[PDB]
C-alpha cells in the first residue's frame, strides 16, 4: 500500500518506464479478443474468367403487357382549350388545368410575341451566368408584389420547384411532418433530403398533435441533440389527390406552440382561392408572414411553364445558391416569363373571375350529386375534384377499366374527361382510381348541366 | 462557387490534403513561424523552439481536431456535419500517405525542440504534453468519440 | 517610369497574396503587420548575427 | 477499341511555385474570414444580412452558420462577376445592364446606362441559332399564334399533342435510333429517367466529373454508386471486374444490372470521352451504357450527330442516349433516344410523363425548324456551313491561345476552352479586366473545382467571325501579360 | 555525428526511452500500409 508506493517512488526512472510499458502491454493483451486466424487466400485467373462468364444481366427494360391503360396516349389535333378536338372527335374540355382561361387570351399571345421578337426562344445559359434577362427580374418582382411578400424565386420547370426547395432547407438528421395525401413532387423532394419523415392522417390535427408530443418526449430524452434538430411541416393548400382544403389556423397555432416551421404548396390554390386569388391564406385571412415558404407553379392558373417560391429574403436567398434546379439548369425562356407577367396583369385588373369560378364550381359540385355508382370526393370550392367508385370491385384493374369505359362513352358524346394517373409502384399512399373533373371560368351554364347529365346517364348505363 | 459544378464529389474537403504542393507549403509555413519567432529579440533559442512547438501543436489541434463540419454547403445533405477534419480525410480510411505525414511531422518537430532545449525538465514537460495532445486523437481507435461528451454537438 | 514599375509590382503583390479582394483597412492591417515583422527581423539580425548581408548589399549598391 | 484518327488531349500540370502561392492566398483569406466572423459575432461590425423574425427567435436556427463561411468571406468579395443581367438576344454580341455596389457587393444598385457590343463567350451557342430574326422565329411565332404559350396538363392525360409526336419522330430520325422521347427540362430528364431504369440491387458506375443532374438521378434510385477516375479506362476495367466477381457488398449475389453513366464533352475540362474503349468494355462485360450528349449533340461531328458520329461508331451500340436542346438548337428541353421497347417503357413508367407538364408548342416548333435546318431538309447549305465554321473557329482559337503560352485543358476538338488562372484573386481580376475590355467570360473557383485549379471557360460559337476572334485573342494576350497568366513551360 | 552521439549520451535516461518509443512508433507507422476501412456489417 503506502509502503509499496514509497518503494516505487524510490526506484529509478527507466525501470519504472519499462514496467509501465509492460502494464500497457498487458492491458492491450487482455482486451485483444480478436482471434485472428492468420490466413490469406486469393482467386485464380481462370476462376475469375468463369465467374465473369456465369454472370448474366437482366434486360434493361422488363417486357410490357401491351394492355396498359396508359399505353394509348390521347392525341389532341390542336391547342388544348375550350371546344377541343381529341382523338378526332369534337369535344368540350373538362380535363385541362386551365382555370382562368388565360391560355387563349389575345393579350397574353401579344405579350409573348412581343418578347419573342426581342429575345428569341432560348436563354442559352443558367441564371448563374449570362442567363438572367430583365424579364426574369421583372417577373420575380411582380410575383413578390402580387402576394404581398418580400422576395420570390422562379424555376423553369414546375415539378422541380418544390423538389429543389425542400432539400435546400431539410438535411440529414431533421424531422419532417408531412401529410399522407401529398403530391409526388413533395414526395420526391422529401426523398432527396435524407431527413426523417413522419406521416399523419389527411386533414387530421389529432395525429399531428400526437406526433408532435412524441417528438417533445424525444426532445426531453436528449436536450443537446434536440437543440440542433429543425422541425418542418409540409402541407398543401388544395390537395390534388383529394380536392380538399387544409386547416391553416390550427396549423399556425401548432407551429407557434411546438416550434416547427411550415412549408405550404399552392399549385391549385394560387389562382382560384381568395378574393384576389392569392391562395388558402387569403381565403382564411391568415397573415402571410406566418408561413415560411409558399411554393407554386405557373402551369395551372397562369398557363405558362415554370414554377416559383415566395417568402422572406432570409428564406428565399438560400435557394439561389442551394437550389439544384436553379443552379444547374438553364433559365426560363423570356417568352413564358412575358406570358406570365401579362397573365398577372390581367389577374390584377379584374378580381371577379375568382368569384364566377367559385359560382361554377359550387353549381357543378351540387349538380353531380345523386349518382348510384359514383361518389364525388372533394370540396365545393376546388375547381378540380374526383369521381370514385362507391362500391369498388375486387381489383384495381377492373376499376380502372370501368372508369375508362365511362370516359370513352363520355368522349363519344362530346364530353372530354380524363382519369387520374399514378405510378403504382412508387406512390407512397396510392389513391383509388377516379375520374377527374375540372371547372373553368369559360364553361357556360348549359355546358355544365349537359356534362352532369351525360356523366349521370353513362354512369347508370355502365355500372348497372 | 457552387459545389459540384466542375467535379462530382460530395465533399471536396476530404481531398484537400492530397492536393499538389500542400506538404511543401505546410512545411514552409512551419519554417515561417519559426523565423518570425526567432526575430523576437529578448527570447532565447530554447524559448523559441518551445514556442514554435506549442503554437504549431495548438494550431493543429484547433484545425484538424476541433473544427467540425465543412466551410461550404455540401450536396450529401450534411453527412459529415458532426465530423472533424481528421475523420473526414479520405472518407474514413485510417492509413494514407497524408495521414502518415501529418502524424510523423509533430514527432520530428519534438525531436528537434528536445535537442535544442538541451533536455531541460520544464521544456520536456511542456513538449511532451503538447505532443501527446496532438498524437492521441491520431489513433485509429479514437474515432468519432468525444470524451465525456465534449465537442459532440 | 520607375513609379509605374513600382505600381505594377505592388499590383502583382496584391494579386499574389489575395489582398486584392480585401477591403482597404484589411490591407492596412496586413501591411502594418508585415512591416513590423520585417523591421523586427532586421533589428535582430543587425544586433545579434554578424554583419554578412551588409557586404552583399554594399556590393549590390556598387 | 481503336481510333480512326488520333486522339490527343493535354492536361499540363501546375507549376510548384503557383501552388505555393495559391495556398498562401487561401490561408490569408481563411484567417481574415475568421476575423471577419469574430467581428460580426461580437456586434462590433454591423451585419448586412437579414435576420429571423422576432417571433421565431426561440425556434431552432434555420441555417448552420459554418456552412455559409465561404459565401460571406470568399464568394461575396467577387460576387459581381456571375449574375450579370443581359437585355438582348445572346448572340455573338450581347448587351449587359451595368450595375454598381457601394456596400462591397452585398447589395447591387442598377445604373441607367447599358453596355453594348460585349463579345459573348459565356453563352452556350454552338451553331449560332440564338437569333431574334430568321425562319425558326417565324415558325415559332406562327405556332404561338395558333397553339399558345404552354400546355396545361401532362402527357398521359390530355397534354399530348401532335407537335410532340412529330418532334419525337424527327428526333428519332435525326439520331438514327429507332425511337425517342422528349421532355421539357434537361435536368428533369436525368433526374426522372435514371430512377426508372435502375433500382435497388443494381450498380451504377459514374464518372468522376458527372453533371449534378446525373448524380441526383443516381441518388434518387436505390442502386449502389461507384465512382471511377476521369477517362481512366484501367479504373473502369478494375471496377467492372470487381463488381462482377465479388457481387453485392453484404451478401454475395449477382448484380441485377450494371449501368455506366458517361457524357460526350465535359464542359469544365473540355475532354471528349473515350467512347470506343468504353463501348468495347461494355460489350465485353455485358454492361449497359447511358450517354449524355448535352454538349456534343450539335458541336461535334462532321454533320452534327454527336460523338457517335465524331468517332464514327454505331448508334445502336449505345443503350440510352440522353440529350439536351438548350445548347446547340437554341431552345429549352431534353430527350432520350433508344430502341422501341425502351421508349415504350419510359412512356409508361417515367415520372415526367405521369406527373409533369409537357413542352411548350413554340419551343418544339423552334427545335423542329432548327433540326430540319441542320439536316438540310430546307434545301440550303446553311446546315453544313455552321458545323464547319465552328470547327475552324475552335481550332484557330486553341492553336493561337496555346502558342501564346497559356495552359489549356481538354481535347483539341472540343469547342469549350478552359484557361487556367490558378489563384483566388486572379479569378475576380480576370473577370473585371475582361469586362473592362468588352469581353464576357465565365470564371470558376475553388468549391466547384479542385483547390489548385481555378479556371475561366470560353464557349466558342459558329456566330463568331475571324475579326471577333482576333479582337478577343488580342485582349486575352494583353490581359495575360498584365496578370502574368502564362504558366506554360512548353511554349 | 560524433558530437550528436556524445550529446545523446549526455542526455537523461527517461527522455531517451521516450524518444526510442517514438522511433518505434514511426517505424510501425511507415510499414503499416494496411488501409483498414473501419466498417462492420452483418446479415439479418
Ligand atoms: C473554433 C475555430 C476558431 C479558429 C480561430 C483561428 C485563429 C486564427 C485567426 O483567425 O486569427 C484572427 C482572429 O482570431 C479570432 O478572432 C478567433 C475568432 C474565432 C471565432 C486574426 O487573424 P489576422 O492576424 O487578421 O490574419
Amino acid at each position: 500500500l503506502v509502503e509499496m508506493v514509497q518503494a516505487l517512488y524510490e526506484a529509478p526512472a527507466y525501470h519504472l518506464i519499462l514496467e509501465g510499458i509492460l502494464i500497457l502491454w498487458i492491458i492491450r493483451l487482455l482486451f485483444s479478443k480478436t482471434y485472428k486466424l492468420q490466413e490469406r487466400s486469393d482467386l485464380t485467373v481462370k476462376e475469375k474468367e468463369e465467374l465473369i462468364e456465369e454472370w448474366q444481366p437482366e434486360p434493361l427494360v422488363p417486357p410490357v403487357p401491351k394492355d396498359h391503360p396508359a399505353l394509348n396516349y390521347n392525341i389532341v389535333s390542336g391547342p388544348p382549350s375550350h371546344k377541343t378536338v381529341v382523338n378526332g372527335k369534337e369535344c368540350i374540355n373538362f380535363a385541362s388545368f386551365n382555370f382562368l382561361g388565360l391560355l387563349d387570351n389575345p393579350r397574353v399571345k401579344a405579350a409573348a410575341l412581343a418578347s419573342l421578337k426581342k429575345y428569341g426562344v432560348g436563354t442559352c445559359g443558367p441564371r448563374g451566368f449570362y442567363g438572367t434577362f430583365d424579364v426574369h427580374l421583372d417577373l420575380e418582382d411582380r410575383l413578390a408584389k402580387f402576394m404581398k411578400t418580400e422576395e420570390a424565386i422562379i424555376y423553369s420547370y414546375g415539378f422541380a420547384t418544390i423538389a429543389s426547395a425542400i432539400p435546400a432547407y431539410s438535411k440529414r438528421g431533421d424531422i419532417v411532418f408531412v401529410d399522407r395525401a401529398a403530391c409526388f413532387a413533395i414526395q420526391k423532394g422529401l426523398q432527396a433530403s435524407r431527413s426523417d419523415i413522419k406521416l399523419f392522417k389527411h386533414n387530421d390535427m389529432a395525429d399531428l398533435e400526437r406526433l408532435l408530443k412524441e417528438q417533445e418526449i424525444e426532445d426531453q430524452k436528449n436536450p443537446r441533440k434536440a437543440r440542433v434538430t429543425r422541425r418542418f411541416i409540409v402541407v398543401e393548400g388544395l390537395y390534388m389527390n383529394t380536392g380538399t382544403i387544409c386547416p391553416l389556423p390550427e396549423l399556425v397555432k401548432l407551429k407557434y406552440k411546438y416550434k416547427a416551421r411550415i412549408f405550404l404548396e399552392e399549385s391549385l390554390s394560387f389562382g382560384v382561392l381568395g378574393e384576389h386569388g392569392r391562395g388558402v391564406t387569403e381565403h382564411y385571412g391568415i397573415n402571410i408572414d406566418d408561413i415560411d415558404l409558399i411554393s407554386a407553379n405557373m402551369e395551372n392558373a397562369l398557363a405558362s411553364i415554370g414554377g416559383f417560391c415566395c417568402g422572406r429574403s432570409f428564406v428565399i436567398d438560400h435557394q439561389r445558391l442551394s437550389g439544384q434546379g436553379y443552379c444547374f439548369s438553364a433559365s426560363l425562356p423570356p417568352l413564358l416569363a412575358a406570358a406570365a407577367i401579362e397573365a398577372l396583369n390581367i389577374m390584377e385588373e379584374n378580381p371577379g373571375i375568382f368569384a364566377v369560378l367559385k359560382e361554377k364550381c359550387g353549381q357543378i359540385h351540387k349538380a353531380l350529386q345523386g349518382i348510384s355508382g359514383l361518389k364525388v370526393v372533394g370540396e365545393s370550392l376546388s375547381p378540380a375534384f374526383h369521381l370514385q367508385l362507391e362500391e369498388s370491385t375486387g381489383s384495381r384493374e377492373q376499376d380502372v377499366r370501368l372508369l375508362q369505359e365511362i370516359v370513352d362513352q363520355c368522349m363519344n358524346r362530346s364530353i372530354a374527361l380524363t382519369q387520374a394517373r399514378y405510378l403504382e409502384k412508387e406512390e407512397k399512399c396510392l389513391p383509388p382510381p377516379s375520374i377527374r373533373v375540372v371547372v373553368t371560368v369559360e364553361q357556360t351554364e348549359e355546358e355544365l348541366e349537359r356534362a352532369a347529365s351525360t356523366i349521370k346517364e353513362v354512369a347508370q348505363a355502365v355500372l348497372l | 462557387m457552387n459545389v459540384g459544378t466542375a467535379h462530382s464529389e460530395v465533399n471536396p474537403n476530404t481531398r484537400v490534403m492530397n492536393s499538389r504542393g500542400i506538404w511543401l507549403s505546410y512545411v514552409l509555413a512551419i519554417g515561417l513561424l519559426h523565423i518570425v519567432l526567432l526575430s523576437i529579440p529578448f527570447v532565447s533559442v530554447p524559448v523559441v523552439w518551445t514556442l514554435t512547438n506549442l503554437i504549431h501543436n495548438m494550431g493543429m489541434y484547433i484545425f484538424l481536431h476541433t473544427v467540425k463540419g465543412t466551410p461550404f454547403e455540401t450536396p450529401d445533405q450534411g453527412k459529415a456535419r458532426l465530423l472533424t477534419h481528421w475523420e473526414q480525410m479520405d472518407y474514413g480510411v485510417q492509413f494514407t500517405a497524408s495521414r502518415k505525414f501529418l502524424t510523423i511531422t509533430p514527432i520530428v518537430l519534438y525531436f528537434l525542440t528536445s535537442f535544442y532545449t538541451k533536455y531541460d525538465q520544464i521544456h520536456f514537460v511542456l513538449n511532451t504534453v503538447s505532443l501527446m495532445s496532438v498524437l492521441i486523437p491520431k489513433l485509429p481507435q479514437l474515432h468519432g468519440v468525444r470524451i465525456f461528451g465534449i465537442n459532440k454537438y | 517610369r520607375a513609379w509605374k514599375q513600382m505600381s505594377w509590382f505592388y499590383y502583382q503583390y496584391l494579386l499574389v497574396t489575395a489582398l486584392y479582394m480585401l477591403e482597404p483597412w484589411e490591407r492596412t492591417v496586413f501591411n502594418s503587420m508585415l512591416v513590423s515583422i520585417v523591421g523586427m527581423a532586421l533589428y535582430t539580425g543587425y544586433v545579434f548575427m554578424p554583419q554578412h548581408i551588409m557586404a552583399i548589399l554594399h556590393y549590390f549598391e556598387i | 477499341g481503336l481510333y480512326k484518327r488520333p486522339f490527343n488531349e493535354a492536361f499540363e500540370e501546375t507549376p510548384m511555385l503557383v501552388a505555393v502561392l495559391t495556398y498562401v492566398g487561401y490561408g490569408v483569406l481563411t484567417l481574415f474570414g475568421y476575423l471577419r466572423d469574430f467581428l460580426r459575432y461580437w456586434r462590433i461590425e454591423k451585419c448586412h444580412h437579414a435576420t429571423e423574425r422576432e417571433e421565431q427567435k426561440d425556434f431552432v436556427s434555420l441555417y448552420q452558420d459554418f456552412e455559409n463561411f465561404y459565401t460571406r468571406n470568399l464568394y461575396m468579395r467577387i460576387r459581381d462577376n456571375w449574375n450579370r443581367p443581359i437585355c438582348s438576344v445572346p448572340g455573338a454580341r450581347v448587351d449587359i445592364m451595368e450595375r454598381q455596389s457601394h456596400d462591397y457587393n452585398w447589395s447591387f444598385k442598377y445604373t441607367g446606362n447599358i453596355i453594348k457590343g460585349v463579345i459573348n463567350m459565356g453563352s452556350y451557342n454552338y451553331l449560332g441559332f440564338a437569333r431574334n430574326t430568321g425562319s425558326c422565329q417565324e415558325a415559332a411565332a406562327k405556332v404561338l399564334e395558333e397553339y399558345g404559350a404552354g400546355v396545361c396538363s401532362t402527357r398521359q392525360e390530355i397534354g399530348n399533342l401532335d407537335k410532340h409526336e412529330e418532334l419525337e419522330e424527327l428526333v428519332a430520325r435525326f439520331l438514327g435510333v429507332e425511337a425517342a422521347m422528349a421532355y421539357g427540362m434537361g435536368f428533369a430528364t436525368n433526374s426522372m429517367n435514371i430512377p426508372a431504369l435502375v433500382g435497388k440491387g443494381c450498380l451504377i458506375l459514374s464518372d468522376e466529373l458527372n453533371h449534378a443532374s446525373l448524380v441526383l438521378g443516381a441518388r434518387l434510385s436505390g442502386a449502389t454508386i461507384r465512382i471511377f477516375k476521369h477517362n481512366n479506362m484501367q479504373s473502369l476495367e478494375k471496377l467492372l471486374k470487381d463488381a462482377i466477381v465479388y457481387g453485392q457488398p453484404r451478401t454475395r449475389r449477382p448484380w441485377k444490372k450494371i449501368l455506366i453513366l458517361v457524357e460526350g464533352i465535359y464542359s469544365m475540362e473540355g475532354s471528349i470521352v473515350r467512347l470506343p474503349e468504353v463501348i468495347a468494355l461494355k460489350k465485353k462485360y455485358k454492361a449497359y451504357l447511358y450517354l449524355d450528349e448535352a454538349h456534343s449533340i450539335g458541336a461535334l461531328g462532321p454533320t452534327g450527330r454527336g460523338v457517335v458520329e465524331y468517332f464514327g461508331l454505331d448508334p445502336e451500340d449505345v443503350d440510352v442516349m440522353m440529350g439536351t436542346f438548350t445548347k446547340s438548337f437554341g431552345a429549352s428541353g431534353g430527350y432520350i433516344g433508344g430502341k422501341k421497347e425502351l421508349i415504350d417503357y419510359l412512356r409508361t413508367h417515367s415520372h415526367s410523363a405521369v406527373y409533369a407538364t409537357s413542352l411548350s408548342p413554340p419551343v418544339v416548333e423552334q427545335i423542329i425548324t432548327s433540326m430540319k435546318c441542320i439536316m438540310g431538309q430546307d434545301g440550303t447549305s446553311l446546315g453544313k456551313e455552321c458545323v464547319q465554321q465552328l470547327a475552324e473557329n475552335t481550332r484557330y482559337f486553341r492553336r493561337r491561345l496555346k502558342e501564346m503560352g497559356f495552359i489549356i485543358y481538354g481535347n483539341e476538338d472540343s469547342p469549350v476552352v478552359p484557361l487556367m488562372l490558378y489563384m483566388p484573386a486572379k479569378i475576380g481580376a480576370f473577370g473585371r479586366e475582361m469586362l473592362k475590355r468588352n469581353i464576357g467570360v465565365v470564371v470558376v473557383g475553388f468549391p466547384a473545382t479542385p483547390i489548385i485549379e481555378s479556371r475561366a471557360r470560353f464557349c466558342l460559337s459558329a456566330a463568331h467571325t475571324k475579326e471577333i476572334l482576333d479582337t478577343a485573342l488580342k485582349e486575352i494576350d494583353e490581359v495575360g501579360d498584365l496578370l502574368q497568366l502564362k504558366y506554360s513551360r512548353h511554349r
